């Protein structure tokens, strides 16, 4: 019943029959606009028949079908959503036949917000999470970092409760790109709401994954940024063992990253006081300004801030 | 004998991607970045001249004079954020020290009137719904004309009505009624509420805890509670907290670790998130959170921060907005080779005026890259309008009783 906006027998709006009782509604920008956009008319008309809908509140069959058209000229604009929203409830509109239009709309628009709102609020309607992995999965197949598409996964295993396959989901993809830094995040999204990271089977588990992960790639940064993350809120200095095995890894598998780990390290240390201050300390600063000086200069501030933090409060002083 | 320029030396080619020999999508994207701009970076040496950067403003004004009237129907997915287009354009000349006239000042007043909602807050354009991204927008522009009439266009009662309406009972604000939230809510709510003094004791109560369920692992802070740390989000998060004086609230030692690691060794400019490609608008959104931390860090008495300088390379920012993010036509881009937006125009220069301007209490310092005439008015790190605009839209506003008091 619908007639598609590139047909090659697509009609102007104001050419249509079925539309002759309803005077269409120019958008009024005053006498001297500013950011006035010059219009295609294909895109006037719609909106011109658009006005004229929602100001006069027709909930109509026709109505709903231009706001599809409205939406695919324009798929930000949450006014057309809303109108859209109410349309679907009044006219009592089968809200799978609309599940079918979002999911064909996300694959072309994937990166739009409205759109993936709109699917929430079916899949809310319908109490129905059933097509949802398997569909966000297709995006994520097509853009792997997709932020709209990670958050309505988070969404979804969140309110209906679906773990029990996600960690295995996150371990095809760290191996399809172990620099992905949306399936880190999604990895410590599933462990610290199924088992947590306050165990040990778990989290040694973890640490040795990792570390494995950052022997065959040494300067993915991701990898770096998780370890840290698993350990730090504790206290690196908790695991003696490993500083050790961090210092074993760097003749081989250098880089700033490790440097920068190894400064963590000696800064807990510090701040647990540890045996051996200025022994510590040093190591910290010759480091702090191996970064500074050489290894990472794009952060000299940064790493002259952190080594002038240091000895403010880990020299000999009293 | 020596390089003034930082991307020239042949010290940085040592920046270069180290793939280890494990080629993914994401290094095999970001080794055809750092190819594109090292062409760039070579260019002076292959063509026998000397380098000299030139911001080009007077490209950059006739792009702007012109926008700020009339768009081409690319603009089309904008038609519902015409507010936008007038605060990007706005600052972008507030920043190239360009005076709007009285004209222009008052036909954007009008316009925004239009865009008013009756029950409060702006839409994205006449007729259109009330959205506070629009109304953050709409108060910025209005800010930055700073007359009397542009003051007096916001309905201060409604739009602490229609705030109350989006706030949620976990601290949390709808972006739009019948929409979901977001990080940038509350910084759209706190902004717009803090400049026009409509700030009750309970507005804001639970919001601090809710920006703060956003940080997570990383440093950073996503749009919702479990999401991934960004660029956006993080300054929307940080700036909300600094107007609620809530900063404390976060672990500041781990934000900066992750911004200032967020800064490309190479391109100079900054990347969003760990792990994906350098854009020009987070030379705003991401060096903008450094004279926040600045500040909040200051309030706590740490001894150890810099005087004359921000915690990131300022001179590689400006080199890399200045040599790959202007279009000769005028107008600024997220990379070379992209199509230039008012977006990134406005965004570009702000983060170029925060990469050439310091200031820390009686402390200033500026840092001018390329020719002298490249310097740009500064901008306040809260709001992304001039401090003078902040200042005096802040005082006139504090004129008149929070509703109804
Ligand atoms: C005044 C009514 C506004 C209604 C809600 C607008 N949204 C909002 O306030 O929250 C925002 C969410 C995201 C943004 C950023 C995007 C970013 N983009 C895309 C982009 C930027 N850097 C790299 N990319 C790919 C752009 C790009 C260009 C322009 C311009 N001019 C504006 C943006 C702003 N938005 S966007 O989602 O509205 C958008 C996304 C893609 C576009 O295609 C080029 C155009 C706009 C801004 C605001
Ligand atoms: C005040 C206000 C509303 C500010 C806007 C905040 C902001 C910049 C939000 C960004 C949202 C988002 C989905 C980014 C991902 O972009 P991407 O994947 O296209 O780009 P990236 O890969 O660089 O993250
Ligand atoms: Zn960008």
């Amino acid at each position: 019943g619908f007639l598609s906006l590139d047909s090659p027998t697509y009609v102007l709006y104001r050419d249509r029959a079925e539309w002759a009782d309803i005077d269409p509604v120019p958008q009024n920008d005053g006498p001297s606009p500013v950011v006035q956009i010059i219009y295609s008319e294909k895109f006037r008309d719609v909106y011109d028949y658009f006005r004229a809908v929602l100001q006069r509140d027709e909930r109509s069959e026709r109505a709903f079908k231009l706001t599809r058209d409205a939406i695919e000229l324009n798929a930000a604009n949450y006014t057309v959503w809303h109108f859209r929203r109410v349309l679907l409830r009044s006219l009592q509109k089968d809200l799978q036949e609309e599940m079918n239009y979002i999911i064909a709309i996300i694959e072309e628009q994937p990166k739009n917000y409205q759109v993936w709102h709109h699917r929430r609020v079916l899949v809310e309607w319908l109490k129905d999470p059933s097509q949802e992995l398997e569909f966000i999965a297709d995006i994520l197949n097509q853009d792997a970092k997709n932020y709209h598409a990670w958050q309505h996964r988070q969404w979804v295993i969140q309110e209906f409760r679906l773990w029990d396959n996600e960690l295995q989901y996150v371990d095809q993809l760290l191996k399809e790109d172990v620099r992905n830094n949306s399936v880190w995040n999604q990895r410590h999204f599933v462990i610290s709401n199924t088992t947590g990271y306050s165990d040990r089977a778990v989290l040694e588990r973890e640490v040795q994954y990792t570390l494995e992960m950052i022997k065959l790639v040494p300067h993915n940064e991701s990898a770096w940024n998780y370890l840290k993350g698993i350990l730090q809120d504790r206290g690196l200095s908790r695991y003696p063992n490993l500083l050790n095995q961090l210092l074993d890894l760097q003749p081989s598998h250098s880089s700033p990253y490790l440097i920068a780990f190894l400064v963590d390290i000696y800064e807990d240390m510090l701040e647990n006081q540890c045996d051996n201050k200025e022994d510590i300390l040093n190591k910290a600063l010759e480091l702090c300004e191996i970064l500074a000086k050489e290894k990472d200069t794009i952060r000299k501030e940064y790493w002259r801030y952190i080594g002038r933090s240091l000895q403010s409060k880990h020299s000999r002083e009293s | 004998w020596s390089e003034p320029l930082y991307s020239l030396r042949p010290e940085h080619a040592r920046e270069r991607l180290q793939d280890d020999s494990v080629e993914t999508v994401t290094s095999i994207e970001q080794a055809k970045v750092e190819e594109k701009i090292q062409e760039v970076f070579s260019s002076y040496k292959f063509n026998h001249l000397v380098p000299r950067l030139v911001l080009q403003r007077e490209k950059h004004f006739h792009y702007l004079k012109r926008g700020l009237r009339q768009l081409t129907d690319a603009y089309e997915c904008l038609d519902a954020s015409r507010p936008w287009l007038c605060y990007w354009i706005l600052h972008s000349l507030e920043l190239l020290d360009e005076p709007i006239p009285q004209i222009v000042a008052t036909d954007v007043c009008q316009f925004l009137e239009l865009c008013q909602s009756p029950d409060g807050g702006f839409g994205g354009g006449p007729g259109q719904y009330p959205h506070l991204a629009p109304t953050y927008a709409a108060v910025n522009a209005l800010c930055i004309i700073g007359t009397e009439e542009a003051y007096n266009v916001i309905n201060r009662e409604k739009l602490l009505q229609y705030l109350y309406s989006l706030k949620q009972p976990d601290g949390s604000f709808l972006m739009h009624v019948g929409g979901e939230v977001d990080v940038r809510s509350a910084y759209c709510a706190a902004s717009v509420a803090s400049l026009t003094n409509i700030i009750t004791p309970d507005l804001f109560e639970g919001t601090a805890e809710w920006i703060a369920r956003c940080q997570n692992w990383e440093g950073g802070i996503g749009g919702v509670p479990g999401m991934e740390a960004h660029g956006g989000y993080t300054f929307c998060g940080l700036a909300a907290l600094v107007i609620l004086k809530k900063e404390r609230s976060l672990n500041l030692k781990s934000l900066l670790q992750w911004v200032t690691s967020r800064q490309m060794r190479f391109e100079g400019g900054f990347q969003g998130r760990c792990n994906k490609l350098v854009d020009g608008c987070y030379s705003f959104w991401q060096a903008g959170l450094l004279p926040l931390l600045h500040r909040a860090l200051h309030a706590q008495g740490d001894p150890a921060l810099s005087m004359s300088h921000w915690m990131f390379h300022q001179q590689a920012l400006q080199e890399y907005i200045l040599m790959c993010c202007q279009c000769p036509a005028g107008g600024l881009l997220d990379k070379p080779g992209k199509s230039r937006d008012f977006y990134h125009t406005c965004y570009c220069l702000s983060g170029l005026s925060i990469a050439q301007h310091f200031g820390s209490g009686a402390m200033l310092h500026d840092v001018v890259m390329g020719v002298p005439e490249n310097v740009l008015q500064p901008t306040h790190p809260v709001y992304n309008i001039g401090p003078d605009k902040v200042i005096q839209a802040t005082t006139h506003f504090l004129q008149k009783p929070v509703p109804g008091f």
